[PDB]
RNA sequence: AGCACAGUCUUAACGAUGGAUGUCUUGGUUCCUACAGCGAUGAAGGCCGCAGCAAAAUGCGAUACGCAAUGAAAAUUGCAGUGACUGAAUCAUCAGAAUGCUGAAUGUAAACUACACCAAUUCCCUGGGAAUAGUGGUACUCCUACAGAAA
RNA sequence: AAUUCAAAAAUUUGUUUUGUAGCAAUAGUAAUUCGUAAUUAUCCGAAGUGGUAAGGACUAUCCUUGAAAAAAGGAGGGAACGGCUUUGUGCUUUGCUACUCUUAAUACUUGUAUGAGCGUACCAACAACCGCAUCAGGUCUCCAAGGUUAACAGCCUCUGGUUA
RNA sequence: ACAUCUCCCUAGUGCAGAUCUUGGUGGAAGUAGCAACUAUUCAAAUGAGAACUUUGAAGACUGAAGUGGAGAAGGGUUUCUUGUCAACUGUGAUUGAACAAGAGUUAGCCGCUCCUAAGGGAUAGCUGAAAAGUGUUUAAAGGGGUCCCCGUCUCAAAAGGGAAACAGGUUGAUAUUCCUGUGCCAAUAGUAUUAUGAGUUAGAUGGUAACAUAUAUAUAAAUGAACUCCUUUACAUAGGCUUUAC
RNA sequence: AUACUGACGUGCAAAUCGUUCAUUUCAAUCACGUUUAGGGGCGAAAGACUAAUCGAAAAGCCUAUUAGCUGGUUAUUUUCGA
RNA sequence: UCUUAACCCACUCGUCUUGAAACACGGACCAAGGAGUCUAGCAAAUGUGCAAGUGUAUAUGAUUCUUUAAACAUUUUACGCA
RNA sequence: UGUAGGAGACCGAUAGCAAACAAGUACCGUGAGGGAAAGAUGAAAUAGUACUCAGGAAUGAGCAAUUAAAUAGUACCUGAAA
RNA sequence: GAUGUUAGGAGGGCAAAUCCGCCGAAUUUAAGCAUAUAAUUAAGCGGAAGAAAAGAAAAUAACUAUGAUUCCUUUAGUAACG
């Protein structure tokens, strides 16, 4: 659920999100758009996860 | 139709998950196989 | 044969009667001591039509003889009488139209 | 790569932080994984298991600890009670099913059937 | 008329009057009365019926994945006692 | 570099087409022998999952084609990887540990991941320190006990 | 509306200037140049037809009078009622005057103190539906341009689509 | 792998036919036939190969009761890009709704989600061997106030009722959902501070009336319990008239 | 769905096509939801209709139902023969 | 042996039928499958053993226990039929 | 009946369990339900078709090549008839 | 008798071959059919076990009397019903 990705991506990596998007695919996974806060800048947060 | 209840979404994405073709690889160690157009999944 | 159409008439399918716009049942005031040993009375406050039947519905409000305020019946309509009427019941009632 | 033998002495603080470890470890090659990375694929299978067994080795620490704590008492939670068939849990005790009315025990003892042989 | 009834009224068909149904699985519960053909879903009771010697053989028990029975069966022959180990080596 | 009529029919040799025949047979079959119930300690059944590269069948259940432990016991391999010099690779055994959502399904529901109410709950450390909206409980009927309400 | 000047009241009327009323031009669209993104210029004065749709006020028709609740609102009623200090058993008598409301912000505790879950592709028939199939069949709703015209008819035309 | 005629036991034992069964196959035959829906032509590209792939130029048709936009049921990845031609695409085919490889569906405001209707399923009883048939018919039953008062539960609308959102831009494929701007709606606990305005030395004013009145970053704030009484929610059809919008 | 007893009738369709025609504010039409089930339902009544199935639906079983009736009923030679 | 000839002869088989070459029915072709059985009880026939008897039933017993689920055995008024 | 053993004067892939194969599967039906087809290379594919030539491609051919055998070439045993 | 998320417990469902209660047909046979027959069968519904049910004399006999229950062999195609 949008409030457990929150939290979690927050611990697993310096992120603080801004607002989190959800849908459910087809193939039976969910995918999530984060939309980053302004306290970091995405690109090399990106970078250091892949 | 445009909306679906989440179980039927689901098994709609388990079936077309179900059609995809064997792997290549293991053929060099099908029988069974959707097709959607006069295959009808009906349920 | 079959069922004839007489029977099936009566076997509580499609031909329940028609409910839907029906104003809820007329039956008189329920009797009680305030009636019995004398008079209570009350206002007509409207006159209302029926989907069943020829003779419209009067809306009879009595105040209560237990409990502050006013409820409201459905007495069946007698000709000549009118919204604003004083409608009477009782033992000790007069001897007038409606009453 | 480890073996189940030397995690079963360790301290469960260590082995729940071994397994967080293991568990970030599982994430890094799941990342690799995702990108187009193909080099340490085979790694992951290793990986796994070993988290595997290690949280084989915690959950088996648990429960003898629970059942160290409930010796005795007569009324452990239901769990930890037998797991034989609903049927034989129904069932009466051997020792139930035995016994006897007074008086055909004054009976059997009196009278038991004996071994005996003949000309 | 135009709506016949081979083939134009046989066009106006829409909308399934069964659904999925929990317990069978096999699209058989009936909607607009909540009930499941091939197993009366509300009812405790499973829906067999003897005169179906084919509907009996293509749902019982052995079909299915066995989770509980199948682990039970060998246990008889061995016998061992509850929660025992073998001693170690 | 010449000669044959064509068609239709018949014959023989060599072919196509086809899958009979014969031969097999990790299957069926019947009889005989033997044991023989599973479930609120959550079954059968159904879903949904789960592999590095993986669809079904098979297997298994968020530790997920297997974990531990015991007995065998050096390889396992399509590639990739992982292994000995015997709790490591492979089997078999299988008792420990683990067993998603459901389903009698039992908090109210149901074409719903909808909805209550009461406990906030869990872990580590030897009386403290951390986590997490997570986790339990709460069907109908009954029986023994107990309770405070009525005669 | 703001503003201006003229005539007012111990803060008005008359006259002028502004603003697409704010949102609003920075956004659109048609142009125009230069790099190979950047600028410039434009964006408004009168009116008619009545095709659609909504509303208003209505009139008539009925041996037919045309759902319900969730939810919200109004009123009747007059229960309850300073704060602080204090003897005595919420109450009583003494001493004192900033009090009761009410938005919004802030800080701290209280489980982590703001927005749950699910749907959202595409066809909707001309090939995606059903009819044993790419079947001249059947299948629910809204949008409605110009000329001719009683006309949402029929004929031809623009937007858009197609030339299978 | 096979015989047994030495003798003899044993049987699902010998086919042309059953409008037999099953599987295969001919003559009929390169035939019937590939006829609705106004109709196409020229040049270029791609390619082994183009009447029906792509592009340009013509000529045409559909003709806003559309082969145009949206949407519902049903379908279910048919979408898109990139490949691409074994089979299919009843001609051809480099095409394609086929095959292969990846990719794509983002909401406090649009819906579902909540409410009740026609109705459904249960509870109390009662029947019935049970299965079931009934739904308050002998209920000690669910909530609200603070010992009193209400009082079957539950499902049933994606076109009834219904808290709140619009514009521009943007991607190969989504957008009232992403981006930019602007808002709106709903929550917003206790305790303590602050600031905002009211009333007071326990409840404001105006207006003859109909009625009006808080413009504070914000029209916040105008005492009110039990118990009551309303109203909105909330409604047919026909006909004309009129006003605004497009 | 009237007429053409027109097209088609190895169909474009197990009821289609063309032209003609009846119907349009009401005993009107449609959608969706909902109600009633097999000697039963439903019927402005044709024994109509109840998923191409109706003077008794569809499915399975009792059931390899039963049939004085039809069809079929398998190598040779030899002998006697209606 | 096959192959054509030639003289002479020669009607579609199966079939039900008083009477089929039939203007009677079934047969396009081919391959494989495809139909008087089994049990019960009764009868005669004939074979075989014993003979006023006969059958050893159920069952017991055995150094009988791959075969053997058969064979073997049955201390001087069991039962059937006679 | 479920499961485990053991058997046979039983069946031999159109048989025998419907089912020797990924079978209660595919497929069909609104549904109750209905419900298949399809076994065999060779000793060894750790022998599964190298190489050249003609082909756009399929394929073909070879003086080239695995095999005891490829007229055993993955439609893979034998290979009847129409 | 109510009431209790009071404390401990139990029942529900699946599985049926054999097993136990109910409830209960007809096709059929009779060369028709009505009683009989099919059959205390099939279907329907409830419940158990490794087996169950039955069982320790309100029994049979009419003898020189036997002596819980079940099963086999039998009486017996008989007494009897129709």
């Amino acid at each position: 659920n949008k409030k457990n990705i929150k939290k979690s991506v927050k611990n697993l990596f310096g992120i603080e999100c801004d607002k989190v998007n959800v849908l459910n695919t087809l193939n039976g996974d969910k995918k999530a758009y984060v939309r980053l806060s302004g306290e970091h800048d995405a690109l090399e947060v990106a970078n250091k996860i892949g | 139709g445009s909306i679906k209840r989440f179980r039927l979404k689901q098994r709609l994405g388990k079936c077309r998950r179900q059609n995809r073709p064997v792997p290549h690889w293991y053929r060099l160690k099908n029988t069974k196989r959707r097709h959607w157009r006069r295959t009808k999944l009906g349920l | 044969g079959r069922v004839i159409r007489g029977q099936r008439k009566g076997r509580g399918s499609i031909f329940k009667s028609h409910n839907h716009h029906r104003k809820g049942a007329a039956k008189l005031r329920h009797l009680d001591y305030c009636e019995k040993k004398g008079y209570i009375k009350g206002l007509v406050k409207d006159i209302i039509h029926d989907p069943g039947r020829g003779a419209p519905l009067a809306k009879v409000i009595f105040k209560r003889t237990e409990k502050y305020g006013k409820k409201e019946e459905l007495i069946i309509a007698s000709e000549g009488m009118f919204t604003g009427q004083y409608i009477s019941c009782g033992t000790k009632a007069p001897l007038s139209v409606g009453n | 790569n480890v073996k189940a033998y030397e995690l079963r002495t360790l301290k469960k603080k260590e082995l729940l932080d071994k397994l967080d470890e293991l568990k970030k470890e599982l994430s890094g090659l799941r990342i690799s994984k995702a990108l187009g990375n193909s080099a340490k694929n085979s790694k992951i299978h290793g990986v796994r298991k070993n988290v595997a067994r290690v949280l084989t080795v915690y959950n088996q620490k648990r429960k003898m600890e629970l059942r160290q704590l409930y010796k005795n008492k007569k009324f452990k939670p239901y769990n930890l009670r037998k797991k034989l068939t609903k049927n034989k849990r129904l069932q009466l005790s051997p020792k139930q099913k035995a016994a006897m009315t007074l008086r055909q025990k004054k009976k059997v003892q009196n009278f038991p059937q004996r071994k005996y042989l003949v000309v | 008329g135009k709506a016949g009834k081979g083939t134009g009224s046989f066009g106006k068909r829409n909308g399934k009057t069964h659904f999925l149904c929990l317990r069978c699985g096999k699209r058989s519960y009936h909607l607009q009365k909540k009930k499941c053909a091939s197993c009366g879903y509300p009812s405790a009771k499973k829906r067999r019926f003897n005169w179906s010697v084919k509907a009996k053989r293509r749902n019982t028990t052995g079909t299915g994945r066995c989770r509980y029975i199948k682990t039970l069966r060998r246990k008889l022959k061995n016998k061992f006692t509850e929660g025992s180990t073998p001693k170690p080596k």
